């Protein structure tokens, strides 16, 4: 059922310094007015963070980068889209049918969450169908697993149905998450935060809320990004070629132990924070 | 299986619950009891893991949608949000004095 992707020219990846951002909520615990001092898994305020880009050139480079990425101790996923092009991830220890493995996608009507042994592949994607008939998208061909056994945890949300058109000029959404798998849990965070940019996301600060806590005893070792894909009548191709990528771009950065001094506000927000170990003047 | 059949021979449905623990997290668990609340007493509370001793009220507080409970600045706990209907309430140790 899968089918590879070819005419994909290859590109030295690119990287992007990152901002304070990635700064999330460690606890449960309302604090108003004061300094706390956390250390667990948080990313430094300046890093090498791997810039993906996802693009398609008029003619004379395509790009669908979405390659199989570690996970350590914590990622932090950050998203500039426009069009809603990133589906999902694929957590797992080798994506194999040997050991189980995570899978959170959400295919335009549900999010889909299943936490089983499937048989992924290189190339997993979603895509769409711009059919200029009745004026609709109507995204198909679920290529994300090929054989699903042995489910242990299954979730999926209310059916809806979000914008899947191709917008054209600037990323005007931001979805930043942090990914963690510690005693067992499997925590995610999540914070939107709509901006106007093309690329090198602005600096700025955003405190990240705990969003699901799955329960999981599974090890997670690498992830891989779910993307979209657009095909119409103008696209050569017959089974690997004839689809067109949307302007989107994601950003991934890896958690460090480090000690941050989070400042609460009257409401309990996080407004700011201070890294010591970046720099003198901070410890 | 005649219905004619005596003690013995008729069909009788049995199921198996079998009981699995493992390294995963503790997934099925039981139904955890819940009591009713008490305003201007000294009594002891027990919500998610918090187990303390004071006098729960009102609050005019407000908590993020996933805060639980809050402490003040002398790290001690100070409120907590009810999980039943989502209310914060201060937690205010009891008469403490010598005679
Ligand atoms: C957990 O359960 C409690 C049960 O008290 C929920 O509190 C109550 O929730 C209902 C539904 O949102 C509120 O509306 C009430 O519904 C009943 C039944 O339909 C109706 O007879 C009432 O006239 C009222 O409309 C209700 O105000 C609220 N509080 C009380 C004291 O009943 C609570 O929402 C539940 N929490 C979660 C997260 O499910
Ligand atoms: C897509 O390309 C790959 C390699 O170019 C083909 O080979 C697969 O490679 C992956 C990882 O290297 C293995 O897990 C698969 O078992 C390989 N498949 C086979 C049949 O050897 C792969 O076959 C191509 N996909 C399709 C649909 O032809
Ligand atoms: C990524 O970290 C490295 C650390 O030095 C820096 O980029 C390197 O720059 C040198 C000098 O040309 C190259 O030889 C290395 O290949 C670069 N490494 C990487 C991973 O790109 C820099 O601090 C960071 N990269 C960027 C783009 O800021
Ligand atoms: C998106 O995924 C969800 C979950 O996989 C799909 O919901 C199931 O779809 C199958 C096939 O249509 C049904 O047999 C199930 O009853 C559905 N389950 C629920 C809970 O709705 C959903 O159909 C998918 N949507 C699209 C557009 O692919
Ligand atoms: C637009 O109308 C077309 C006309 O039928 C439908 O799309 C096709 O529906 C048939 C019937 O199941 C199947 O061949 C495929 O599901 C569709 N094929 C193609 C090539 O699109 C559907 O009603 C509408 N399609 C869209 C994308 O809006
Ligand atoms: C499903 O996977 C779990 C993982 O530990 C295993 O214990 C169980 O035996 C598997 N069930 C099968 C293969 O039917
Ligand atoms: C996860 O890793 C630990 C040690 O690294 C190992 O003991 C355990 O069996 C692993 N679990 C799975 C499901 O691979
Ligand atoms: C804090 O909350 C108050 C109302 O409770 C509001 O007026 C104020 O704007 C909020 N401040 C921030 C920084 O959110």
């Amino acid at each position: 059922q899968c089918v590879n992707l070819t005419t994909r020219t290859q590109l030295p990846p690119a990287y992007t310094n990152s901002f304070t951002r990635g700064v999330y909520y460690p606890d449960k615990v309302f604090r108003s007015s004061v300094l706390h001092s956390t250390q667990d898994l948080f990313l430094p305020f300046f890093s090498n963070v791997t810039w993906f880009h996802a693009i398609h050139v008029s003619g004379t480079t395509k790009r669908f980068d979405n390659p199989v990425l570690p996970f350590n101790d914590g990622v932090y996923f950050a998203s500039t889209e426009k069009s809603n092009i990133i589906r999902g991830w694929i957590f797992g220890t080798t994506l194999d049918s040997k050991t189980q493995s995570l899978l959170i996608v959400n295919n335009a009507t549900n999010v889909v969450i299943k936490v089983c042994e499937f048989q992924f592949c290189n190339d997993p994607f979603l895509g769409v169908y711009y059919h200029k008939n009745n004026k609709s998208w109507m995204e198909s061909e679920f290529r994300v697993y090929s054989s699903a056994n042995n489910c242990t945890f299954e979730y999926v949300s209310q059916p809806f149905l979000m914008d899947l058109e191709g917008k054209q000029g600037n990323f005007k959404n931001l979805r930043e998450f942090v990914f963690k798998n510690i005693d067992g849990y499997f925590k995610i965070y999540s914070k939107h935060t709509p901006i106007n940019l093309v690329r090198d996301l602005p600096q700025g600060f955003s405190a990240l809320e705990p969003l699901v806590d799955l329960p999981i005893g599974i090890n997670i070792t690498r992830f891989q990004t779910l993307l979209a894909l657009h095909r119409s009548y103008l696209t050569p191709g017959d089974s690997s070629s004839g689809w067109t990528a949307g302007a989107a771009a994601y950003y991934v950065g890896y958690l460090q132990p480090r000690t941050f001094l989070l400042k609460y506000n009257e409401n309990g927000t996080i407004t700011d924070a201070v890294d010591c170990a970046l720099d003198p003047l901070s410890e | 299986f005649q219905p004619t059949n005596g003690v013995g021979y008729q069909p009788y449905r049995v199921v198996v619950l079998s009981f699995e623990l493992l390294h995963a997290p503790a997934t099925v668990c039981g139904p955890k009891k819940s009591t009713n609340l008490v305003k201007n007493k000294c009594v002891n509370f027990n919500f998610n893991g918090l187990t303390g001793t004071g006098v729960l009220t009102e609050s005019n507080k407000k908590f993020l949608p996933f805060q639980q409970f809050g402490r003040d600045i002398a790290d001690t706990t100070d409120a907590v949000r009810d999980p039943q209907t989502l209310e914060i309430l201060d937690i205010t140790p009891c008469s403490f004095g010598g005679v």
